């Protein structure tokens, strides 16, 4: 009461000092069982990729994706994100991404 | 979907191809197990506020602790509308008001000298003995002269933009 | 259409003629005044945060709006809990209606509390009550003065007043008989006594009629209270509001912290939670912009309530249209949510006649004018009556004063003076 | 603690112009809260952002100082409208309204000046040693009906009187102070008595 009213001396009275709040515990990760790593070997390391005005757009789902071994990899120049981190992407599910 | 909350389980049932769950001011409550397809329901965490109940500290040092919108189970005891204040005893007398907690409860440093929650009278109880031949003629009086104190006004003050915002 | 002003009337005015009237009615009426609202503790951390460290650190960059609003919110609850304070606890001793409830022949049954029910209002308050009818930071302060507390008040002010009059007002209360008290308050209008007095029996089925039609009323229709449930709608839409501009981007990427800081690395995400902090920051500054000036009219609105309760319960209001429309007689507080009710008894005159008047009349060269009363004819014979109720009394010396001669007056007649 | 609204009055505007001047205090985003330090440090390019950020929040905060003055204004000056009421309704004259300037029936008043306020010394009439009696609405001497112009028919047990509302002084009840209206039954609650003719 005395730090939250900025003094050493506190009269007769109700005072709102702050706020009670319970802590949590532990935290769980819970995820869906997911195989077949989705292939980024077919997307990156392809023999050829069409012109810029024919452009190739695969849909990949139902799969898992490892974003940090293409950043850490050291084999990009440049790596933008928009909208996101280069980070904290591999603990997210993503509906329908593409490529 | 990240946060914190009480997962306890739930009654509402939820259509096949419905997965995640809100509430009536679009608050996700209730959303399904990625595993299995149990509906679980996501109740906010044990929070609330928190009131100090203290006499002047020229008096004593002594104080209390209110917790509002509580049920003694959530953090000597006593069960209110406001909340649950722990430091006071609850006793069966009833004095003026001193310190308004909430709900006619109310607070006061009597004494043995601790900290009491007791309910606020409302006044004495008077009966006036009403007749159909019964009148009471008053055969003195006393002048009494009280006070009463209005603000008229306040300082004059002005604060300069061009030398308060830019100096 | 076009509205009418209402119906077209011309009076007959003429310099002899006059209309007095030869009965009254009892009407009761009933006016809504709200007290006071519900006590809110919005939580400035919680409502632009919630619970986010991160976000906390951010916020603490703006100075002291979080403590400035907690103090202008902490400020309306006191004021909230001293309006009603002020207008409801008025009285020091709790007074109760005796078990022999004989008042001259006036029926409080369902005004004063009964042991049928338990120990909660009354069957008026309770349909009153009846017929107006833990968050994200936002929560809700109960009232100090319960609403047992409140019906508690208003008996013992009922008890009071048909036990006392207004002597209860001013320091102890002193016994009276009712009829006694209605004499008093017809003696304070103009009306003599005696008119009560012989028409007890007609006045007291009059008030019971007008008791009845007002308790059917209000078991009929619902929006009689419409004050309180505005005030009440107004209150639910302003936290709707509030807790609605929640869901907003303020140009952000999304309206959720936690999926902002799970996405978005702290530095990128700065700008982000500063930008939803300033949006709801200035949200709340709205809300409790709108609040204060609520609370202002609200006082206001408490203030004129604690004005007419104490000069029109405890007492009797000389002011016209004040304390209902009519010659008032008396008032009878009922508790509301978050307001009063007043039954205001008016003396409502009835049909009248129309007669011949003069302003004095001469006898033997001098003028001879009314003392209290007017000088009425009835075609051939002239006759002293009262300003508010026909009563004929013969012209006497005792009835009239003598100022000067009958020479200057514009407008004699010729009568007769009696002398006893 | 006599002065309380007065003294309240006073705290709420000191801790206003406090928090008006502490609100320099803060950066509001910006480096620092230094207005000289930014310029000196920064180049105009970004000393202009820093400005804009720093100008924003004085400026809010200044419009809710203001705000917050303007409700304090107003709520003053109806304060000062009621205490104008009470002074030209106590002290220039004698109020009739009940619980208006003093608890009781009000004589007289008496301003006195305050630090921006005024205290009003309300002298009111209290009645007290208040005794029991039994009261009649009318009496019938002569088969006619009784009533007092202006006081009470009370009875110590034997005899009848009249009396004032406020103040007892009990008369024998004349035909002065008591005129004729109506009959004997009419009235529910006659009573038998003998008037005096002077
Ligand atoms: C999913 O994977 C877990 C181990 O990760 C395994 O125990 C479980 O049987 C699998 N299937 C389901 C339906 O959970
Ligand atoms: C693709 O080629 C890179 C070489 O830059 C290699 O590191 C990576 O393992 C290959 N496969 C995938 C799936 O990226
Ligand atoms: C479904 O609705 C019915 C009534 O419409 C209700 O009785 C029942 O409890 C509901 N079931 C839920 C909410 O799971
Ligand atoms: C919670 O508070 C209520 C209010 O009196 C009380 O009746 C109840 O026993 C408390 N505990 C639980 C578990 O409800
Ligand atoms: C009336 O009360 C006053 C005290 O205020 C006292 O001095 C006086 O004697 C009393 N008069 C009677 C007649 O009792
Ligand atoms: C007579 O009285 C009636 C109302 O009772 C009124 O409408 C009318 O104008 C009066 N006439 C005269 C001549 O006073
Ligand atoms: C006066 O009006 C009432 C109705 O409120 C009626 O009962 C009564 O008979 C009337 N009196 C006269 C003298 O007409
Ligand atoms: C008063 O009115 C109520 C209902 O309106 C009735 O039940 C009660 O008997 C009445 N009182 C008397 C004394 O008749
Ligand atoms: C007027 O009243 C008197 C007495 O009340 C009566 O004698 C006289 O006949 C009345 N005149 C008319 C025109 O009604
Ligand atoms: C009253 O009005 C009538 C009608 O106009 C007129 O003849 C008479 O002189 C007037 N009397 C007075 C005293 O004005
Ligand atoms: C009243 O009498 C006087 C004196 O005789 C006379 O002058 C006057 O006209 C009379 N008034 C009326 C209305 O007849
Ligand atoms: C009047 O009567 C009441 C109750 O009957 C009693 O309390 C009071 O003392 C009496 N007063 C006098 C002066 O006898
Ligand atoms: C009432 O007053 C009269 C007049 O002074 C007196 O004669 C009589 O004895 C009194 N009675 C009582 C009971 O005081
Ligand atoms: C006055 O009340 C008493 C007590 O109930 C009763 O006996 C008496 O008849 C009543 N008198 C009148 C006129 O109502
Ligand atoms: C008053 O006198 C009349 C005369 O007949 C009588 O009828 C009546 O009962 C008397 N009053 C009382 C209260 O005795």
């Amino acid at each position: 009461t005395k730090c939250t009213l900025k003094s050493f001396t506190v009269e007769k009275g109700i005072y709102q000092t702050s706020n009670f709040r319970v802590q949590p515990t532990e935290s769980i990760v819970r995820f869906p069982n997911i195989t077949n790593l989705c292939p980024f070997g077919e997307v990156f390391n392809a023999t050829r990729f069409a012109s810029v005005y024919a452009w190739n757009r695969k849909r990949i789902s139902n799969c898992v994706a490892d974003y940090s071994v293409l950043y850490n990899s050291a084999s990009f120049s440049t790596f933008k994100c928009y909208g996101v981190s280069p980070t904290k992407l591999n603990d997210l599910c993503f509906t329908n991404v593409y490529a | 979907l990240t946060g914190t909350g009480v997962l306890t389980e739930s009654n509402k049932k939820f259509l096949p191809f419905q997965q995640f769950g809100r509430d009536i001011a679009d608050t996700t409550d209730a959303v399904r197990d990625p595993q299995t397809l149990e509906i679980l329901d996501i109740t906010p965490c044990s929070f609330g506020g928190v009131s100090v109940i203290t006499p002047g500290t020229n008096t004593s040092n002594q104080v209390a602790v209110l917790y509002q919108g509580v049920n003694c189970t959530e953090v000597n005891v006593f069960q209110t509308r406001a909340g649950c204040l722990i430091g006071a005893e609850h006793v069966n007398n009833s004095y003026e008001c001193d310190i308004p907690i909430g709900a006619g409860i109310c607070a006061s440093y009597q004494t043995s000298q601790s900290i009491i929650a007791y309910t606020m009278s409302l006044g004495a109880e008077n009966s006036v003995a009403y007749s159909n031949n019964s009148i009471a003629i008053p055969t003195n009086f006393t002048i009494s002269v009280t006070t009463e104190i209005l603000p008229v006004s306040m300082t004059k003050t002005s604060v300069d933009c061009t030398m308060y915002i830019c100096g | 259409y076009t509205m009418s002003l209402g119906a077209e009337n011309s009076v007959a005015y003429s310099n002899n003629s006059i209309a007095i009237p030869t009965n009254f009615t009892i009407s009761v009426t009933t006016e809504i005044l709200p007290v006071s609202m519900t006590k809110t503790s919005v939580d400035c951390t919680m409502y632009i945060c919630g619970d986010s460290t991160e976000c906390s650190n951010l916020l603490l960059q703006y100075g002291s709006f979080c403590t400035q609003l907690n103090r202008a919110l902490t400020g309306i609850a006191v004021e909230q809990d001293k309006n009603t304070q002020e207008v409801f606890a008025q009285v020091k001793q709790i007074y109760k209606t005796p078990p022999i409830k004989d008042f001259g022949g006036f029926n409080f049954s369902q005004i004063l509390p009964d042991p049928s029910k338990p120990s909660k209002r009354s069957f008026i308050e309770d349909l009153l009550f009846n017929k107006v009818t833990k968050f994200n930071g936002l929560t809700v302060l109960p009232p100090l003065l319960t609403d047992e507390m409140i019906a508690q008040y208003t008996s013992a002010l009922l008890a009071g007043t048909i036990t006392s009059g207004w002597t209860f007002g001013a320091g102890a209360a002193l016994q009276i008989p009712f009829a006694m008290q209605m004499a008093y308050r017809f003696n304070g209008i103009g009306v003599t006594q005696n008119v009560l007095y012989e028409n007890q029996k007609l006045i007291a089925n009059q008030f019971n009629s007008a008791i009845g039609k007002i308790q059917d009323s209000l078991s009929s229709t619902a929006s009689a209270l419409g004050k309180l449930q505005d005030v009440v709608n107004q209150n639910a839409q302003a936290l709707n509001t509030l807790v609605k501009q929640l869901s907003s981007n303020f140009g952000a990427i999304s309206s959720v912290l936690n999926d902002i800081l799970s996405r978005l690395d702290p530095p990128e995400a700065e700008v982000q939670i500063d930008r939803l902090i300033t949006g709801r920051l200035q949200s709340l500054q709205t809300y409790v912009t709108q609040q204060l000036i609520r609370a202002a009219e609200i006082r206001a609105s408490a203030n004129l309530a604690a004005t007419k309760m104490s000069e029109c319960v405890l007492g009797q209001s000389k002011r016209v249209d004040f304390c209902g429309k009519g010659y008032h007689l008396m008032s009878f507080p009922q508790s509301a949510p978050h307001g009063v009710v007043f039954l205001h008894v008016t003396y409502v005159p009835a049909q009248e006649k129309n007669f011949t008047t003069a302003p004095a009349i001469c006898h033997d060269g001098k003028a001879h004018f009314p003392r209290e009363g007017v000088f009425v004819s009835n075609g051939t014979h002239w006759f002293v009556t009262q300003r508010n109720f026909y009563e004929p009394q013969i012209i006497t010396t005792d009835n009239t004063f003598v100022s000067g001669n009958c020479d200057v007056v514009i407008g004699i007649v010729n009568n007769t003076v009696y002398d006893p």
